[PDB]
């Protein structure tokens, strides 16, 4: 079935789920650039494009 | 042995880092005969988080 | 903070004052510049019929604005509605109309 | 003298025009103040380089 799956993986299913979320959340974060607010929303704050 | 294939270390994430989105799931009641439809702020399509 | 909340079967629509209160579409009030800036929009469409009709007077804090100014005939009728509703209108986020 | 004027530095003026609403300003805002301000005494005195 589809729609079915065996309940006695679910352990090793979740475990290579999480290893797949970490193994993918590996990058590094990069500066990009800033711009200072011109409306009055923000009280001069620089925000990020 | 002779040439074994170089890993990626160093890899660039531009973006904002995050994993989890928020999603809706069934559509809101807008036109409603309660409250009129000038009171939500999707009837001046202000853009929220 | 200031936020504006509807009144069900005929009470008054009341905004929230900056203590907490919530007053009704009356009095004098007193609004900084941003506010309107900032709720362009919302604040047009549920103050129009109230500072035309009914009693509202609402100072605006600015500190300095440019204006402009037209000479009306006195012995003649005048009102300076479709004047005041034009630049309560072209009020916009980025600038300020004279 | 007209930079400090609308920044935020440790240069003593005497701040006359504090009534006028302003913002704190930022790098790029105080860059092209600055540049118009250069452009201008260019264009006054007759400069090219």
């Amino acid at each position: 079935s589809v729609r079915g799956a065996n309940p006695l993986m679910f352990r090793a299913n979740v475990l290579h789920m999480l290893l797949e979320f970490v193994l993918d959340n590996l990058y590094l974060n990069r500066h990009t650039g800033f711009s200072q607010d011109h409306t009055p929303f923000t009280e001069g704050a620089n925000l990020r494009s | 042995l002779l040439h074994a294939d170089t890993p990626r270390l160093v890899t660039w994430d531009a973006g904002l880092c995050t994993s989890f989105k928020i999603v809706p799931i069934v559509p809101a009641q807008v036109p409603q005969d309660v409250l009129a439809y000038t009171f939500f702020t999707s009837s001046y399509a202000i853009q929220s988080p | 903070d200031c936020r504006i909340s509807f009144g069900m079967n005929g009470a008054a629509p009341m905004i929230r004052d900056e203590t907490g209160m919530m007053v009704p579409f009356e009095g004098n009030w007193i609004f900084p510049l941003a506010l309107w800036q900032m709720n362009t929009r919302y604040f047009n469409q549920q103050f129009d019929a109230w500072i035309k009709t009914g009693e509202l007077r609402i100072r605006i804090e600015m500190g300095a604005y440019p204006y402009m100014l037209h000479y009306y005939d006195p012995r003649q009728y005048a009102n300076a509605w479709n004047l005041t509703s034009a630049w309560l209108e072209e009020i916009t986020p980025t600038s300020i109309p004279s | 003298t007209l930079v400090a004027q609308i920044s935020e530095t440790q240069y003593p003026v005497d701040r006359y025009l504090d009534w006028i609403p302003s913002l704190r300003a930022s790098a790029a805002t105080a860059a092209t103040f600055a540049e118009w301000v250069n452009t201008s005494m260019k264009t006054a005195f007759d400069l090219s380089d």
